[PDB]
């Protein structure tokens, strides 16, 4: 008792030190950065903001634990007050309430009695200025302690996070509109509470509502002020639109716009992913491996873990469906491999035309596709494999007899195998030419493509590329 | 897939095809947009007398697919229901690009320099004045003078 | 209260006054609670089921009748049942093969897009579950084969069930393919080898394809001639085309400039 | 990233992705290639 | 005001957003005005 009662006191002083200045020098610091020069927004303290949240999102949120009584909540809830230079002594009286941790019997003022607290920014009479910093008091201590997900009776907690944040929402609408600039600082915030708004539902019930709702801050932002906002919103809808039925597919036509400019970064990059996954359902690949290739060089930085990993996964599953994939190991990693085992010797047996090895794939990794949810393929992928095969051979002769590839490619049979061949010239797969007599297939070299034809006329997308890129340069140059 | 109920020519089904949608088309606004060659069938009948209704969710849909002036042309045929909404955002929205219009062609008005009148409809000159008691009635002086300047 | 409804499921229609009237009747149910947004109290939602039953035989009275426009109507309607906010609702008989019937009468008119799309109402359980459902993707499958042959031997056992229509226009759409798909091109192919597929003995299908196709009737055989077809160049023109693609080409090196 | 759903849902390795296209193809292969020599 | 003091805010929001917008534009103006003056000195460096 005396060793570990010695060791309580220092501890608690950390969150007294690191997580008083976390807002008390950003929030402190964003309050002249929010009440002029909102140039955009920037505001960069938001963009830290992100470098807090997510890093606390780890360690140590608000709690923790870490060995305190998770007094850190109320503390800087109460006494906002505010006004003139005096908001001061408010950074004091949090100082001074910390000793009321180390000194007294402390006290945890969270769950039950964080309801009023909320409505303390309101009750002290008046916040007076900044919703973003009692939306972060909104928000900071509950969604972050979200994480925890015991799912007794505070899950209405996080639902009245979402309420008196959602007055947040009140107050974001009704207050301001003219040069806000705290709109596109609260749409890095209103994005992850809109995020935790999705992320709590699914462990009780998809929102079929907040569908409703979700449109209506979606429209609303249009065209009034809108940047980057409608775009987090269309995340949320393309996300779980996607993951439940039905018509969500076709509905990024009308939406489209893009909409620009993408941001922030990464963030539309994974959009990409989202619409990949529902063009893969619309069958056409061409556009969808485009699109997925370039969700993953244009994602960084990671790490940690197979959060980038798991969904690069189902990335490269519309190179299955390409007809042309080489083996995957290359874009495996020691954390993703454990989990990519029942998947990674599919596409082993996908360069390969047997059918008791492909079959056996399904039988014994079949499991681990259904969580995957990736079946629609596996029925269409046989006629992508025999495409595969029946390639790897026309272009290694320069005729191929239907009678050596019936039983090389084992279709067994020769009328099918004209069938194939027949398919094979409607989807413009195969030149050759066939004499029908048994029959037999003659092909002959495919040639004239040559040289002043296709390379000059690619040349045309490619400098066209990258002569926008120098009004891209110039841009991002004029900025600064 | 409601859309196969508007083929019937019997009146009593479209308004609770309506029913439906005005409660729910903050959800399927995406929906309405395939609506667009079976709205118009209401609205160009001569026998559908909720023509003027027909024109806001003819404005809804082209709203949502990015098209604007199309949604301010029904706005005028949209009879006295458009204009006795001042609730919430869709109020401010549409004055804005019905004073804009009625501004810039005011301008144009005085350019003429007489005789050789424009059509001007008496919706949108009409609420110009409408709105503007609005302002006598709130006792605000200093905005007052202002629709003067901007009318010219 | 109300009804009498579903005292003309059983006995069906003998003609389509009784649907008509069966129409009238569903008429003072869409009045009142229509077709949505009552949650309730989920008893106000078990005359809905009730109306289920008679949209699922009126899918039905809809084939029976061949009217289009109707068939895809109480199938929009049923689609929006189970896709209804709530997902708990009593089990169905007809449900099964009206999911099927729009299925197959959309994979007769070729349409791809719409077919996976509406089995994403029990996606996960198509391989798994429901038989019904198996047979259509296990049909699209031999589509791809292509068949022709084993689709005709899996038409000899269906449950269907109501799939007779269907099966019929699903003939048309494959019975054009034969000249479109075998070629362009293969060189000659004899008569009863374009039988084999064609099946019956000697029909006037293949009488209207000497026709149609024109391509070639020969005697005791069929040629492709000539040849292969029309011996595509392809063309001297794109030569033209090519000089218009400097003219911007050389125009985007001035926008620099 | 990690935001949305991201988190809620030589060497040997370099050569393996042409080492594994042996292993379902003409193996490595010494004993069928030397059985090969007396066949013909 | 109705009309009004909250439309006209969101009015004097698109001039403050256009402002922005031009202060962006600005901001890729006023930092060009020195690559130019830099090398309007460049200019009389070769006539010093």
């Amino acid at each position: 008792p005396p060793g570990g009662g010695e060791q309580e006191p220092p501890p608690p002083p950390a969150p007294q030190d690191v997580e008083m200045k976390e807002e008390a020098a950003t929030g402190g610091g964003s309050t002249g950065e929010a009440d002029g020069k909102t140039a955009a927004a920037a505001a960069e303290h938001s963009q830290r903001e992100l470098d807090t949240v997510t890093l606390e999102d780890i360690k140590e949120h608000v709690k923790q634990l870490e060995k305190a009584v998770s007094g850190k909540e109320p503390r800087f809830v109460l006494r906002a007050l505010r006004m003139l230079p005096s908001t001061s002594r408010r950074l004091n009286h949090y100082v001074l309430y910390k000793a009321v941790q180390g000194f007294f019997t402390s006290n945890n003022a969270t769950r039950d009695f964080l309801l009023p607290f909320l409505e303390e920014p309101m009750d002290t009479e008046a916040d007076l200025q900044f919703r973003p910093r009692t939306g972060k008091a909104a928000s900071t201590p509950l969604l972050p302690e979200v994480e925890a997900y015991l799912q007794l009776l505070v899950v209405i907690f996080m639902m009245n996070s979402k309420r008196y944040k959602e007055a947040q929402k009140i107050s974001d609408d009704l207050m301001q509109k003219i040069s806000t600039q705290n709109r596109r600082a609260l749409d890095l915030v209103a994005a992850k509470c809109y995020y935790y708004h999705a992320r709590v539902y699914e462990f009780l019930d998809k929102l079929d509502v907040v569908r409703s709702f979700l449109h209506a801050r979606l429209r609303t932002a249009t065209l009034r002020h809108d940047a980057d906002g409608q775009a987090t919103l269309l995340n949320l809808l393309l996300r779980n639109y996607l993951h439940y039925s039905l018509y969500d597919q076709a509905e990024k036509l009308v939406s489209k716009s893009v909409f620009p400019e993408q941001a922030n970064n990464n963030e539309w990059a994974r959009y990409l992913y989202y619409t990949g996954r529902i063009k893969a359902i619309q069958l056409e690949y061409s556009e969808a491996r485009r699109t997925m290739t370039n969700a993953l060089r244009k994602a960084p930085q990671h790490t940690a873990v197979g959060f980038k990993q798991t969904v690069h996964k189902l990335l490269i599953v519309v190179e299955l469906l390409l007809g042309e994939i080489p083996d995957r190991l290359q874009f495996r990693q020691p954390s993703l491999k454990r989990s990519l085992m029942p998947y990674f010797l599919l596409t082993q047996a996908v360069r390969t035309g047997n059918l008791a090895k492909f079959n056996q794939v399904l039988d014994q990794f079949g499991e681990k596709f259904q969580a995957d949810g990736t079946y629609t393929l596996i029925i269409r992928l046989r006629h992508n494999v025999i495409k595969t095969g029946v390639r790897m051979i026309s272009l290694s002769y320069s005729r191929i007899s239907l009678a050596d590839i019936a039983q090389k490619l084992q279709l067994d049979s020769p009328e099918d195998a004209e069938f194939i061949v027949a398919k094979a010239i409607r989807d413009g797969v195969i030149e050759a030419s066939i004499n029908h007599e048994k029959g037999y297939v003659q092909s002959k070299e495919m040639i004239d493509i040559y040289s002043t034809r296709e390379p000059q006329l690619a040349f045309h997308q490619r400098i066209s590329f990258c002569l926008d890129i120098h009004n891209m340069s110039v841009k991002a140059m004029r900025f600064p | 897939g409601i859309i196969s109920l508007l083929d019937e020519d019997e009146p009593q089904l479209k308004e609770f095809a309506l029913h439906k949608l005005n409660a729910v088309v903050n959800d399927f606004w995406a929906e309405i947009s395939e609506s667009v060659d079976k709205i118009e069938v209401l609205y160009e009948d001569e026998g559908f007398r909720s023509r003027q209704f027909a024109a806001l969710v003819a404005s809804k849909v082209f709203y949502h697919l990015g098209a604007f002036e199309e949604s301010l042309n029904y706005a005028l045929g949209a009879g006295d229901l458009f204009n006795v909404n001042d609730n919430s955002e869709y109020v401010e929205t549409i004055i804005a690009k019905c004073i804009d219009h009625y501004t810039k062609q005011c301008v144009e008005n005085a350019d003429l320099p007489e005789g050789e009148k424009k059509p001007i409809d008496q919706r949108l000159e009409g609420i110009v004045n409408k709105m503007f008691q609005r302002c006598l009635d709130d006792h605000k002086y200093k905005q007052a003078i202002g629709i003067a300047l901007e009318t010219r | 209260m109300y009804e009498q409804l579903k005292g003309e499921w059983n006995r069906k229609s003998p003609n389509l006054s009784k649907c008509g009237e069966e129409l009238g009747r569903l008429k003072l149910v869409l009045l009142e609670l229509n077709f949505l947004p009552t949650t309730g109290t989920k008893l106000t939602k078990q005359q809905l089921i009730l109306a289920r039953d008679i949209l699922e035989i009126g899918a039905q009275w809809s084939i029976l009748r061949k009217d289009i426009p109707s068939f895809e109507r109480y199938m929009a309607q049923l689609k929006c049942y189970y896709f209804d906010y709530k997902e708990q609702l009593p089990e169905s008989a007809y449900m099964h093969q009206l999911l099927g019937l729009n299925l197959l009468f959309l994979l007769s008119q070729n349409r791809v897009a719409e077919f996976h799309t509406e089995l994403e109402r029990l996606p996960a359980k198509d391989i798994q579950t429901n038989v019904y459902i198996k047979h259509p993707v296990s049909l699209e499958q031999y589509l791809m084969e292509g068949s022709y042959n084993k689709v005709f031997l899996a038409k000899g056992n269906i449950p269907a069930e109501s799939y007779t229509f269907f099966i019929d226009i699903l003939l048309d759409t494959i019975r054009d393919e034969i000249a479109g798909c075998i070629e362009k091109a293969y060189e000659k192919i004899l008569f009863t080898e374009a039988t084999r597929i064609l099946f019956f003995n000697t029909p006037k299908k293949m009488t209207d394809y000497a026709k149609k196709r024109g391509w070639v009737l020969g005697p005791n055989n069929y040629y492709s001639f000539a040849s292969q077809q029309q011996k595509p160049e392809d063309t001297t023109i794109p030569s033209t085309e090519l000089a218009k693609q400097v003219i911007e080409y050389a125009r985007q090196l001035e926008m620099i400039v | 990233m990690s935001e949305k759903k991201q988190p809620v849902d030589e060497d040997n390795w370099d050569d393996d992705n042409v080492e594994d296209d042996f292993s379902n193809q003409l193996r490595a292969e010494l004993e069928k290639h030397g059985y090969k020599m007396e066949t013909s | 005001l109705e009309e009004g003091k909250a439309g006209s805010g969101l009015r004097q929001y698109y001039l403050s957003k256009i402002e922005e917008l031009q202060l962006i534009v600005n901001d890729k103006s006023q930092n060009l005005r020195r690559l130019q003056a830099q090398r309007n000195e460049l200019n009389a460096k070769v006539r010093l």
